[PDB]
């Protein structure tokens, strides 16, 4: 017999919910490094 | 990997290598582990 | 003393009548090794007298010690001899014992190496006295980690023998026992006394599952005077399989004296399914 | 024997009580006795 409550229900849901926040800002991240190329930085550090 | 997670999936993840660890240890065999030793120091040695 | 190294010899020879006294001591330096031997024998008697022999050697990464002593009482004699082998990460010792008088000898054997930073060690005892031996004997390869132990017991005599013989090894992970024990013993005073022994042990264990069984067979019959026919004849036999999931046990219990005898039959189970026991008291019993 | 283990996820498990019963025979021509005592849980519904 298996006991399942409320509560597990309600951890499943935020669980969920937090993974895809941290998705999002993960993405996002991902978004940013890809947005300045690593050669576009050598060449501001050849500048400076 | 963070879309991959979850909580469910991933405790039963873990009981399911854990099981896999407890079936490997209890087949565990002392000479078929000692050759492999001898294989690894003479890796070793080789390497070095 | 001079550039080469010192030199030291010395010779004190004492005597008279039957007590004769030659010493020497030979000390000898010589670039990075040195060389010594003491010889000395102090004869009381013929066959009463004391030997003593050291000799020691050193050089470049080699140690050689080598002991040898002799001493004698006409119908008591020792003999030992010990040998030292050392150098880097090598080990090496071996010697003999030996004390006896007259017949009655003991003899013993001593092997110690290492080798491969393993630890290897041999030893025999062996003891013969009025006709009777005993030879207990620790094998070869005690290695001191990840090790194993075998072992053999063995007394013989008119009235009993003894017979034990014993293996395990203590690898990482998984263990096992074999203990074998037989014994037969027979004794006269107030009768026959029939003494068996019929013992086997057996032990298994490995993670998360564990199990053994021990099997034993005790029968001892009394034909004391008063034409006393008594046999006591215990039989009991174990085991059981264990692990998380599965638990369960046997114990077989079965004892008689004469012609009155009890048995017990068990059976422990513990199970996801279920839990119980089950007993079976039977009983036979003489008397009014 | 094997080591097993249930899989395990989010939710609890519980093998449901059934039954209890003692069975117990003496056999001896001075008296006999043959005594039960059997007790249960009551399965037919959750709510009861």
């Amino acid at each position: 017999h298996s006991i399942n409550l409320p509560f597990f229900e309600t951890l499943q849901e935020y669980f969920e919910r937090n993974r895809q926040t941290i998705i999002v800002v993960l993405e996002n991240v991902q978004r940013n490094l890809k947005h300045i190329n690593i050669d576009q930085f050598v060449r501001k550090y050849r500048a400076a | 990997k963070l879309n991959e997670l979850s909580f469910k999936t991933f405790i039963e993840d873990v009981n399911k290598f854990l099981d896999m660890l407890i079936k490997k240890l209890k087949s565990f065999d002392y000479h078929q582990f000692v050759d492999e030793t001898n294989d690894k120091i003479r890796e070793v040695t080789q390497r070095l | 003393v001079s550039q080469e190294g010192l030199k030291l010899s010395n010779d004190m020879m004492g005597s008279y009548a039957e007590m004769k006294f030659d010493h020497t001591n030979s000390l000898n330096i010589a670039g990075l090794s040195l060389d010594f031997s003491s010889k000395l024998d102090n004869i009381y008697s013929s066959d009463k007298f004391y030997k003593q022999t050291v000799n020691l050697q050193l050089q470049p990464y080699s140690l050689v010690t080598t002991l040898n002593s002799d001493l004698k009482y006409n119908a008591l004699d020792l003999t030992n001899n010990g040998k030292l082998r050392l150098e880097p990460l090598k080990l090496h010792v071996a010697g003999n014992l030996k004390g006896a008088y007259q017949n009655n000898e003991i003899k013993h054997i001593y092997a110690i190496s290492s080798a491969a930073l393993s630890a290897s060690y041999k030893a025999d005892t062996v003891a013969k006295v009025q006709g009777v031996e005993f030879s207990h004997r620790l094998n070869t390869d005690i290695a001191g980690l990840a090790s194993a132990i075998d072992m053999s017991t063995n007394y013989n005599s008119d009235s009993l023998h003894f017979s034990n013989v014993f293996r395990s090894v203590m690898a990482p992970f998984t263990m096992t026992i074999d203990a074998h024990t037989n014994g037969n013993g027979k004794l006269a005073l107030w009768g026959e006394h029939t003494g068996q022994l019929y013992s086997k042990f057996l032990l298994k264990a490995e993670p998360l599952a564990f199990t053994f069984s021990h099997d034993y067979k005790g029968s001892t019959s009394h034909h004391l005077v008063s034409r006393k026919s008594i046999s006591a004849a215990l039989e009991h036999k174990v085991s059981a399989l264990l692990t998380p999931a599965e638990q369960t046990g046997t114990w077989k219990l079965k004892t008689q004296f004469n012609n009155n005898e009890y048995s017990q039959d068990l059976d422990a189970y513990n199970t996801k399914d279920k839990i119980g026991v089950e007993l079976t008291g039977r009983t036979l019993a003489d008397l009014t | 024997p094997e080591f097993q283990l249930p899989h395990i996820s989010h939710t609890i498990e519980v093998p449901t009580f059934g039954k209890l019963y003692s069975i117990l025979k003496i056999q001896s021509p001075l008296f006999t006795l043959d005594a039960n005592a059997d007790i249960g849980n009551g399965t037919t519904s959750a709510n009861e």
